[PDB]
């Protein structure tokens, strides 16, 4: 399985996932390289951590292909799942979706991972 | 049919970054205290294998000009120079009365008083200097010269054990960042590259000390290559990389030697012991260059129409810039590039002398002079010229004679040389898509 | 959703959770301020990774509102759930409860997130 | 429970787990020790984060005792579960198993934690 | 009967580690400025309690030799010296004309010209030196000496407030790395140790500088202990640690004092003010040592078979190495160890004089001399001797009389003295196993 | 009053010439070197 490969269409691209995920975390007295290594690792650590924090409040850090009943909002794009997995492609797809991403990166943290025990309240308490 | 928000983790999405970058190479010895200016193994030797991979169909817009790496390297390498020189001597016990004499031209023969290993005894001591090491103290008198820095700057000499020899550094990106490589030679650093790849760490990039001519950086294919921020800005830099190399073997033809003199008790200055005395020289034969340039001109005509074109000398500006200039061993050259750029390029059916300098003002900084160690050797360079910092004439002078001079307008551009092929990116693993589901 | 807001009674306070969770991880030559930044980021990261490590051995780093059947020990405060969610409040609640917590921050790591596969032994093996 | 304890047979060794997990993460101007601590904490954080990433792509960061239906390949040591949990011991186990481990440390990231929503496709899409 | 891959997380699996390690101690005052070279609270006081636990049944191979920690600590201590000396004075004006006189032997009485607090006025200023501080400038003349460094190196005087006094340091392993402790005295550093434990941070090592004789190191039990990389390499080090303590109380018998002179305005040099004058000496009464060595020889014969054995003096090499040498308080000793190693050990039915020095070349570095402060005191050492850096003779004298000399063979080995018991390791929490399951 | 007008010898950029150089000082910049004499002050540090 390769790194990158966004020109494979989004489903075929998802034949690979976790090897790109390793790349998020490892590359697979002092001189400047000593302090710059130390700064570098921390920025990567923080970043790796920031996306795990997203995979907390979005859920799915325990199941790295994610599910919610959050609305797909028809203001984003009506493009078909058929187009998306088999003809569309991740960079070109983000270059369509980025105009909405900041909306979703909040709206995704609806109750299913943001609040849902407040609803389990009715399931388990009188 | 209906839909929900869903996420795939770690799918390929990326954007440019101010991200920091760090070194790798082969290990030369694994001694943490090695003789080296770029990487005393305090640069971690992250895998010497370039584990690069195809970006088939991955259309990435490149940008050689808004790239972060130029500024980063410029800062990093200036940091390295200071971190190599701080361990070694500063030369506050050297700006002083110099007495000099003339000998077989402008390698001035000289002596001075200084402190010895003891902070009492004056020692009379002796050295060669190339004339461009010095200026007169106040007036035209034999006793009255000072080193060229002392007017406004302090000098510092690296141990000859801090070689400037250009060992390549590979810039790794930190994880969650990556390098995209334009996987073509038939490309210039702005807009699309249609064929591409990615690597965690750049293939070898030579630190390439260079000042006007790109030394040591690799060649193209299909055509000679031109790169610029904006070619219509005649003032700002134009870069060339050739399809063919030319090799240059410059020499100090003078048998000249380390004279170690103690200047304070832990401090060792390298004065310059002598052997006839001749000007520094560079054997390159004209016609290979001449007909290579005839194709450089033809590549350039694609931007301008059917001009007769001239390459002409750099002139008038500071000699530190206006000569071509580079290291051999640990000792620096400043060559009258005119002899290689005084040349004409019709459309129809169509070797240097040099000055050495023991002092340099590298990166055009205030303060922080380097008195380069005069090398124990008849120094020999054995190296490739492969590209040009051209400047096209600002005088627009159109439709007759449009023309160029070599320049050194930013040493950032002496690195742009190879950097053009690398785009440094963050990966964002945040793959929102429509799908549909219910939680497990 | 606000940050802090602890004077919201504990259930109503849980109308907010994840915006505080973001505040745990992101703010929403060497030199002095650079070494201070580096040290600061590491202390926040290492402290952030401690609570994610707790949400390992406590479970629930996935489901960020947490379940176990670990006993609420009647030696702790007997305050009613009704008081807790709808009149009582977080800083004040921890300032009541901390005297018990060094029990709980270990007794929490019972079988559900410490030993339960030793019980899956009886579910899946003969 | 203790730290270490590898000489307890692997099942009885698993009477301890989570306390060793804490030990993975905390011990339970420049200045020379200061930069060394800063490097040390980063290496520990990143190495701890490297095993959380393993517990991502292997699954089971949400459940620190782990399941997959990935094949136990009979090319590995044939030693019995009874021997392993009740006579064999973790160092002495890994020092028999390391020769296989690199295969497992990739083959473990099969579809269950590497691809499975591509199969939930059949469960939830027409 | 089917099986699947399963994983248990955090199970104890570990391997040798090229990992970094960091300091802890008790807090001496919490003050960041508490006077010390080793651990002035810049070393974080991570838990002073050794919260160790039994590695019951945990069989492990120890490796005193391919251990990281020796090189780590050695690099570390040298860095501590630098980043305790940079805070105080470089003595860059001190190599100068020294005049000297001879007084009741080898404590030379001397005066010199120097800068005052003003970079104009000479001041005549006065100090004692031990002879081994100086060398003649060129000729046998009363005015003509330099400090022993100046020939190749620059000196740095540390504030008396950088006390070299050996406060112990505990190395913590950072988390996900751990320390294994061989939990027996009946052990040598290579192969299995049957009984064992783990520690997050080591029992204080005791970084007394130590040159040939292990000062301050813990005792053994059951037998005397002997350790080496390979005993068939006669030339490379042999370490002894004793089953019985020994104690030494060396003294400067001379009432000698700080004289403080400003050599530049920020720069207090500590000259040495005098009171009859006697050679520095030690008291260790012979017979305790003698019958200890009789058992040391027996433990050595348990390698070699029934030889008569001699311990003989270090000779010919650098006085810095060939004496046993250590600090007391903040001033340094170089003792003619011959009187404690000029002795004979049959099979059948079977006090030092010393030189003080102000300059030291510690760790045998080029450059970076330390001029130790002359301590104000009739200085008293009060310390244990507990082990020996032996060497066995290159005389492979064919089964007759094989013998030993003490030595300063590596200051790494002056730390191996305690590091032998500690093995630093990575925990890998990656417990792949067969069992059965299905996902929840 | 209390703004003294002063001169001293020093090195230049050359480590040889005692350049005579001139500066004002507010009085609290200085102390007498040893005695109440016009040539005899040092900087207060
Ligand atoms: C890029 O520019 C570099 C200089 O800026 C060129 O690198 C080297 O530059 C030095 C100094 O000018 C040259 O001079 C010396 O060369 C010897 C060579 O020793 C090695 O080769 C012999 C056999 O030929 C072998 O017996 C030895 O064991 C070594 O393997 C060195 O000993 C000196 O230290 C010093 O380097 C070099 O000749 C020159 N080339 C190399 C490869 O060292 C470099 O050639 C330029 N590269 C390009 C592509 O243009
Ligand atoms: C290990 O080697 C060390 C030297 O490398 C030995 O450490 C100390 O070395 C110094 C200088 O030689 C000795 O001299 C002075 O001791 C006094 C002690 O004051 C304390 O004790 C008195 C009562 O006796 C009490 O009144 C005081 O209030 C203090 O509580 C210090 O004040 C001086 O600064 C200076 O250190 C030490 O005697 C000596 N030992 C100690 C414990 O300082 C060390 O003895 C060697 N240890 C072993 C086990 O061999
Ligand atoms: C200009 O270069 C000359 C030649 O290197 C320097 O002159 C003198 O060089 C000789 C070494 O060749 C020095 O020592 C003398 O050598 C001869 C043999 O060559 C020997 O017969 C003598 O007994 C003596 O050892 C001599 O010291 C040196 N002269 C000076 C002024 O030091 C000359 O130093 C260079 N010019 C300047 C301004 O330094
Ligand atoms: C090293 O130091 C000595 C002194 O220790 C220097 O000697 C001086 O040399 C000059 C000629 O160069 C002598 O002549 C006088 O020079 C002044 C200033 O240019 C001029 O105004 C006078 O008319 C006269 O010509 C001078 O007397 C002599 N001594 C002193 C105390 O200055 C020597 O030149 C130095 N050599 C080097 C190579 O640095
Ligand atoms: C090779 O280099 C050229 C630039 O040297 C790269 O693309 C070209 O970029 C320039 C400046 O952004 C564009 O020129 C401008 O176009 C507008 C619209 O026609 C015109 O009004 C302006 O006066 C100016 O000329 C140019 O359109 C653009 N495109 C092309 C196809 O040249 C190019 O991406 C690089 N190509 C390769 C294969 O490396
Ligand atoms: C740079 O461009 C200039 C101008 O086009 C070239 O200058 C001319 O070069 C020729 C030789 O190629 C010179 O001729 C020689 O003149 C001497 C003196 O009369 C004579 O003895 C020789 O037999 C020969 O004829 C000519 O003087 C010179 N003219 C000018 C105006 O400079 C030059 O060749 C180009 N290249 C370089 C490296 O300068
Ligand atoms: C300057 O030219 C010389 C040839 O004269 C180049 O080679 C060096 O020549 C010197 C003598 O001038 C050699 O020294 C002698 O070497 C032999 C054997 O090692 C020894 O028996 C003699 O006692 C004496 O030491 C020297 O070895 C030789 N090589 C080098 C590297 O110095 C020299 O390369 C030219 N100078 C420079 C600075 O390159
Ligand atoms: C370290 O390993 C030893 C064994 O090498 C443990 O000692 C004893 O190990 C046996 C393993 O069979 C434990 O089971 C006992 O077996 C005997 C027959 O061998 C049986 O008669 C007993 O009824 C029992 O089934 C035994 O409990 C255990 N005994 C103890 C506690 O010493 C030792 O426990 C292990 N130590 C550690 C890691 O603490
Ligand atoms: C060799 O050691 C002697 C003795 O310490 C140094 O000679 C002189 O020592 C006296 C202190 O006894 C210094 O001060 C004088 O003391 C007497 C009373 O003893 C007093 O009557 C005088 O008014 C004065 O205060 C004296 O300054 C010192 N001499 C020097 C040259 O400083 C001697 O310095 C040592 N030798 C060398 C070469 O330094
Ligand atoms: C401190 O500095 C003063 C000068 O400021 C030194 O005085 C000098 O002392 C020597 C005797 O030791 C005087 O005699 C002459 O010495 C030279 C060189 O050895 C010799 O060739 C002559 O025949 C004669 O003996 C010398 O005149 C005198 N003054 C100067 C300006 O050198 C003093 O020795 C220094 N004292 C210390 C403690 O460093
Ligand atoms: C005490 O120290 C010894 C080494 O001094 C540790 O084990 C021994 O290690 C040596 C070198 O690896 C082995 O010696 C070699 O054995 C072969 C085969 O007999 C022989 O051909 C060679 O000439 C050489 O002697 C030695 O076998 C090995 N075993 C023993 C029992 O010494 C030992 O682990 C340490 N033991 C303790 C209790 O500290
Ligand atoms: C050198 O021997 C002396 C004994 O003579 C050791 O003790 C120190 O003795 C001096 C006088 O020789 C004492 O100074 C006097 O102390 C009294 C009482 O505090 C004070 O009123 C006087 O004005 C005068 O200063 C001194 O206190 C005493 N202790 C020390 C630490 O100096 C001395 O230990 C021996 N020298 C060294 C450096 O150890
Ligand atoms: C810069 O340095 C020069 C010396 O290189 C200074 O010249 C000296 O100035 C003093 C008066 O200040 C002259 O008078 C003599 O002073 C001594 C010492 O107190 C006294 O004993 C005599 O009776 C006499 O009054 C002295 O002749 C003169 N020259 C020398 C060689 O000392 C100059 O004043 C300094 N200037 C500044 C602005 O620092
Ligand atoms: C790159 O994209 C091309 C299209 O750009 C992929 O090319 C083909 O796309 C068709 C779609 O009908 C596929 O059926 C072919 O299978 C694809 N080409 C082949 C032969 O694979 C191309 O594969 C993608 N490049 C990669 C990622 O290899
Ligand atoms: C030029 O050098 C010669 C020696 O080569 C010397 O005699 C003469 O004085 C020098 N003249 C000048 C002005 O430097
Ligand atoms: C440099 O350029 C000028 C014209 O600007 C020309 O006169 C001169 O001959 C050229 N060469 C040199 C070495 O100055
Ligand atoms: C705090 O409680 C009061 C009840 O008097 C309420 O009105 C106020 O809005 C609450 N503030 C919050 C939500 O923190
Ligand atoms: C030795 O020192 C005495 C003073 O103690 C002095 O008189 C004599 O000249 C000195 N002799 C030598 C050769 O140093
Ligand atoms: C040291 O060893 C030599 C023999 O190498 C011997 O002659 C000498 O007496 C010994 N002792 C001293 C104090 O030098």
């Amino acid at each position: 399985g390769f790194l990158g490969a966004a020109g494979s269409t989004m489903g075929a691209a998802s034949n690979t996932l976790t090897v790109q995920a390793r790349q998020l975390l490892s590359g697979i007295k002092l001189t400047v390289w000593g302090i710059k290594q130390l700064q570098a690792r921390v920025l990567a650590v923080e970043r790796y951590l920031e996306v795990q924090q997203l995979l907390g409040i979005w859920g799915c850090s325990g199941k790295l292909i994610c599910c919610t009943n959050v609305p797909w909002n028809s203001s984003w794009s009506n493009k078909s799942l058929d187009e998306i997995w088999n003809n569309m492609t991740w960079l070109q797809w983000d270059k369509e979706i980025n105009n909405y991403t900041q909306l979703i990166y909040r709206l995704i943290e609806e109750s299913q991972f943001q609040q849902e025990i407040n609803e389990v309240e009715l399931l388990a308490l009188d | 049919e209906n839909l929900w928000v869903t996420v795939y983790y770690g799918v390929p999405v990326w954007r440019d970054a101010d991200t920091t970058l760090f070194c790798a190479s082969d290990a030369k010895a694994y001694e943490t205290e090695k003789h080296n200016v770029w990487a005393t193994h305090a640069c971690v030797p992250t895998d010497p294998n370039p584990q690069e991979i195809h970006l088939d169909n991955v259309t990435e817009k490149f940008n050689m000009w808004k790239n972060n790496m130029v500024e980063q390297m410029h800062t990093d390498i200036i940091s390295l120079w200071d971190q190599s020189l701080k361990p070694c001597v500063k030369l506050t016990p050297l700006c002083v009365t110099l007495h000099c004499t003339n000998v077989t031209e402008g390698l001035k023969n000289c002596s001075f008083n200084m402190t010895t290993e003891l902070r009492d005894k004056r020692q009379k001591v002796y050295s060669l200097f190339y004339r461009l090491d010095i200026v007169p103290i106040n007036e035209n008198q034999g006793s009255e010269y000072r080193l060229i820095n002392c007017n406004t700057s302090a000098c510092t000499q690296a141990c000859p054990k801090v070689s400037f020899e250009p060992i390549p550094i590979h810039y790794c990106a930190p994880a969650g960042f990556a390098i995209l490589k334009c996987k073509d030679e038939g490309f210039n650093g702005t807009g699309l590259c249609k064929n591409v790849s990615t690597v965690q760490c750049t293939h070898g990039i030579k630190p390439v000390v260079s000042t006007q001519l790109l030394l040591n950086g690799s060649l193209a294919e299909k055509n000679i290559t031109i790169r610029s921020e904006n070619i219509t800005n005649n003032a700002k830099i134009i870069i060339v990389q050739l399809v063919q190399p030319v090799t240059i073997k410059c020499i100090r033809p003078n048998n000249n030697t380390r004279k170690s003199i103690r200047i304070g008790p832990g401090q060792a200055f390298y004065a310059t012991g002598d052997i006839d005395i001749r000007q520094a020289h560079c054997n390159v034969s004209r016609s290979r260059w001449n007909k290579t340039l005839q194709e450089v001109a033809e590549k350039l005509r694609t931007y301008f129409g059917n001009k007769t074109i001239i390459f002409a000398n750099s002139s008038g500006g500071d000699l530190e810039i206006t000569t071509h200039s580079f290291n051999c061993g640990g000792e620096f050259f400043y060559c009258n590039t005119s002899g290689l750029f005084n040349s004409t390029w019709y459309v129809n059916s169509t070797t240097l002398p040099c000055r050495i300098k023991q002092i340099i003002n590298m990166w055009q900084r205030a303060g922080q002079c380097m008195y380069a160690p005069p090398i124990p050797g008849v120094i020999k360079c054995e190296s490739n010229i492969t590209g040009l910092l051209l400047t096209r004439d600002g005088g627009k002078d159109n439709n007759v004679n449009e023309t160029f001079r070599p320049g050194g307008g930013d040493m950032r551009d002496n690195w742009r040389s190879e950097l053009y092929k690398y785009k440094v990116v963050k990966i964002e693993p945040l793959g929102v898509a429509p799908t549909r589901c219910k939680r497990r």
